[PDB]
């Protein structure tokens, strides 16, 4: 079984976005008004589960064929998960979901007038590799109209789950494009108070590793909280 | 000072989480393997329980569009962090409410008791990560059980809560289901009863 | 018939872009080797063919209706046409082409991978109105690989021909995105040596022009030769 | 000095201009009305032509995806603005070369006498103007007629142009077709007789 | 046999020196004037030979001693070898040839005034090692007048050859000494428009290497083509 | 977008690349080991050949100072990379003209057949590699044999060349020297009939 | 992206408000034409109603110094933007609460029902904007009718309200003033029972 050999670096609570941000409609009544309570570390906080052993389809993490060829623009998203000390996260799990090219979601909640393409499902999951590194094959999906301000219209998005070593590292987050417009009207975007922190939110395009004549391909890396070894305790 | 890479910022989960996350909760075609709501299979050692509730916003209104993780240990008080399908028991998954469904369910067993850093025992317990779209942050908290009264009084997690009152709010009503021991945890994101949520 | 009324504006052939660019490998072949021979303006130069009596379609206009809806980002692209006095040119043609979501075109010769989409064509036209104006409905066209360097990939974009009041007016040009990564590393976008010349191809996000729940919108403006009347000739 | 708005930059018509500019060569279906080939109705007055030729890259190989507009004169030397498919002729119109269909072809009439801004006669000609992939802004040109020496002498157009040797390119050589009067014009964009290319 | 595993970031031509550099003489005649054919890496273009089992001389890579010494500056000439990525190439065949200290070659061709030196041939050749490094021992090279402008003159430099893992890696350069006055005003060094890619060209002097009262020492890293695996093909 | 650190930049190989590449050539001392222009030991298996040609420039006039390298697939078409002087064959080789030898000769085997990357069969080629003053940055060619008609009609990357006269430039042509098999590849850097080079 | 002149920002009407668009209510002479609470005169088409409410702030205090404006179509579904006091009916009037009269009033009939732009009816409702000090951007909201159940079942806007509770907000209750139709519109600018304010 697991064992409480690590501590992790304590999150900075004003670089993530705050529970209430207004201008996000729904966070409004979804938002504790009590403080959060601190309580230290313990195996409890320390361990997580092991995804080595999870049964990975051949096609899991290529959304191109697991779903004819889905109708879109065609590119791979890759990169690297580190902590933040630079230490690589092998053997993690990266999960993945987003729209269609046209910004319609497989899910019965989603009436947006575009349709759906026959071919696509836009799931998809990876296990880091022995240096930290995942990818995905999928279609560029499209921006998507949102019931909040009158207007508002979520840029291109593709929504990321990562494991990490612990409860304590595990994370939910969304990958942007580098150049869209829409990024900084975006009230999701701007729950993040650091423009800083939403430089790191913007996958850059990456042409060393895009196929020619096939597919482009964007870089995205994620920084898990640091892992130290417990010390004097 | 000091300054290590920054963490990567979080983002809401959205309203569409289950079609990554919950597949079969979505209505949607799932893979060979899923990570799910059933822990222990039938013949798992240890006392095999049912967990069920709803959670609550600010306004006193159901969340049908969450996502929840669990972590426990097993009966002997142990962690069991290689997550295979053919194990009897796993220490990892997954539940949700959804439209259809406004309360979530895990098929588990009891854990056993774990010790602090410090060597003292903590009460039985079973750690929570809250997800949904009006959720920036995930939400951790713990559900502890109403049999478990001598334990809870001693909990050195419990007793960091300055005021009793929000002591109740981990505490899970046992019960039974088809006649089936069961455990009512529901969750308060906003307002009067408030549920607990942690930072670790 | 037609009268020589008008003088036009002589062109600025440092600002359009020259024939000869290399980086573009067609142009090595296709570029006159002799200089241009200057003429003065005659009737037979200032004068052009007025389409407003050309009987046009209820959908020429509406790539969503005029080819099930097309898979992609829904969008409408409007802007004016105006001579480089700042006057508006009414009824004029506009037409304008692209390709499908994925950077497919509808031509025999497109042999890219990517899948046509059954219910997209790729072809528009309207007249402006009186005031200028101009607007199309349809989907964001996807960057596409072209043989040029081993890995050249034009930026999304959309062909514009315009008729303007003579022959000495009539244009063809592409219009691209606004922030796309790709603008900067296309050849073809580079046959114009002025920064600012490019920046004039350009499409600005219009937020003020979309129908929320609906379709986005983009702003693009034209500018003709100016149009002036002959003085002591 | 005065500097005015600046003139949107032109940008090569590209590969697939036919299907935007050029339905049928294209192979794509057409709409109601297109602007094509056939200037003139059977019933137009004036002699009726066939006009042909290919395009011909600096390699000496054919340019098999150029897009042509033409602009002249009735047989009355008058210029017809106002378009319209009813009308027996129009002044105006569209041919291409293709892969399949290497050599464009116009059918019109001869065009009548136009005077210049200064009052000076201009030998009949058409006004051509040329686009193509790897074409960054379109090729402006005349074609002038071979049976018309003594005009073509006089044209204060032709005459601005330097050399002799070079005026030629301008010249369309009669021929029959089918029994029809008929002229070729070849177009070389590059190298040894470059047709002559004009800025106005 | 070699195998086809990996592809080769596209080369930057905007980077490296044109064909037609007219400044550069002998470029006019030599340099192609129709557009270089793209093709896809195929296991033709991705590997090559591998120089680990040539039998290389104990003083191949000592200028001092592979031809009484030779006269001039004492240095060592070091470096590593690493791809884009930042990876070592290692064992990979490392070939110099240079003037001597008066600028003269040893090569019939050259008629230059400066004497040849008794003791020095001028021709090295070093396979890296394990972490992707390489040195020579030689004397510093002159300038050298040639025959281009009626006074132009080389700045002191040194030729080198580069295998690399494939002949898509392979590359011949020149190496030019930090504050040589001379390096600005060459029509060969100016070949090279962007300045930025003159100073990866430039040794730098390298104390930390050098032997007191014996020799001083410069250090020249190359940088070849970015190795990576394929992936989606 | 993802810059990665620049590629060092080339430079001509100048005047005297003889005496760093090419010692023989250069009239100079050789090493114990040196990189020539015999792949082939007379008891390597396969057809033996001998390729020989001469260099154009711009004017017509020959190249006496270039510097040549070859890869080519074994008679088996396998790329034998272990570069070793012991070797019946060697899939490297280097060749030059000088002011003495204004033509090059290579001592090889006929190359066996190769799949590009998508799994089609490419015409037996030896790709070349050359390098001279003048010439900024090395260029690329191919040589197809001229008595393979059928591959050559297929080979996916002749297939890749637009015009058809411009594939030819590739051919080696079939002859007899000493009534030993050869074929003759001259290379023209410009102007009429120049070679066709790549970029990969 | 396309910025247009950006608009005049909002202030809050003040705690005077009444002396400028409600001279009566402010106790000053009123001039000749104002524009007041009652939209229909007795002898106007339609079922004749009396509208009156209360405006309370998050302490549940009466809010007595708030302006209110009203638009509603006719009887018969239709807007009478055509302001005249010689009209029998005005789509538009004014109404307040002051220190005299916490209540406010408005003379009008029911309106008739008017589709969407998607042409979807919608249930008969009045529109109104609230303003006051403390208030620095005006609230919209809507009025809707207790005996209109079937309507309001299936009006497009009423269902764009997530929660079926804060539907409520908007219906009015039916009564008798003076045995008189009226209704009953109380508005709860914050807290328990808050009325729904629009954006649009
Ligand atoms: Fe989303
Ligand atoms: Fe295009
Ligand atoms: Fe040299
Ligand atoms: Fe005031």
């Amino acid at each position: 079984p697991a064992q409480d050999n690590s501590r992790f670096v304590i999150r900075d609570r004003n670089w993530h976005p705050k529970a209430l941000t207004p201008d996000y409609k729904t966070s409004i009544a979804r938002s504790p008004r009590q403080a959060l309570v601190s309580i230290p570390q313990s195996i409890s906080e320390t361990t997580g589960p092991n995804f080595s052993h999870l049964g990975f389809g051949a096609h899991d993490h290529d959304l191109l064929l697991n779903f004819g060829l889905p109708i879109g623009e065609r590119i791979i998203v890759a990169g690297r998960v580190v902590d933040q000390y630079g230490k690589p996260v092998p053997n993690t799990l990266v999960e993945m979901w987003q729209a269609n090219a046209g910004g319609r979601y497989r899910h019965k909640n989603d009436r947006y007038l575009a349709p759906l393409d026959p071919n696509f499902g836009g799931v998809g999951r990876c296990l880091t590799d022995s240096d930290g590194y995942y990818s995905f094959r999928t279609i560029k999906p499209g921006p998507h109209p949102w019931r909040n301000g009158p207007n508002d219209w979520r840029p291109a998005h593709i929504h990321f789950g990562i494991s990490g070593p612990s409860i304590a590292t595990k994370l939910i987050t969304q990958l942007y494009f580098e150049g869209d417009p829409l990024i900084p009207m975006c009230p999701i975007v701007k729950s993040i108070a650091n423009p800083e922190a939403v430089q790191q939110l913007i996958a850059k395009l990456d042409m060393n590793n895009a196929n020619p004549m096939d597919c482009l391909a964007y870089r995205f890396d994620i920084v898990l909280r640091g892992q130290r070894k417990t010390h004097f305790e | 000072p000091i300054e290590l890479l920054p963490e990567t910022p979080s983002q809401t989960a959205g309203p569409y989480v289950h079609i990554g996350l919950a597949l079969e909760a979505a209505g949607n075609p799932t893979r060979d393997q899923e990570i799910w709501n059933r822990l222990a299979k039938p013949d798992a050692p240890g006392e095999h329980i049912l967990l069920l509730g709803q959670v609550y916003d600010g306004n006193g209104h159901l969340v049908r569009d969450s996502f929840l993780e669990v972590w426990q240990a097993d009966a002997n008080g142990e962690y069991q962090d290689a997550y295979n399908l053919e194990n009897a028991f796993n220490s990892f998954g997954r539940t949700a409410t959804t439209f259809d469904a406004g309360e979530w369910t895990l098929h588990t067993v009891k854990p056993g008791v774990v010790n602090n850093a410090a060597g003292v025992p903590m009460a039985p317990h079973i750690n929570i990560s809250l997800f949904a779209r009006g959720i920036n942050i995930h939400l951790h908290t713990r559900l502890y059980f109403d049999d478990e009264a001598q334990a809870n009084a001693k909990c050195p997690v419990l007793n960091l809560i300055e005021q009793p009152q929000r002591r109740e709010t981990l505490i899970a009503k046992r019960c039974e289901v088809d006649g089936k021991t069961a455990y009512r945890f529901d969750i308060r994101i906003q307002g009067e009863g408030e549920t607990v949520f942690f930072d670790f």
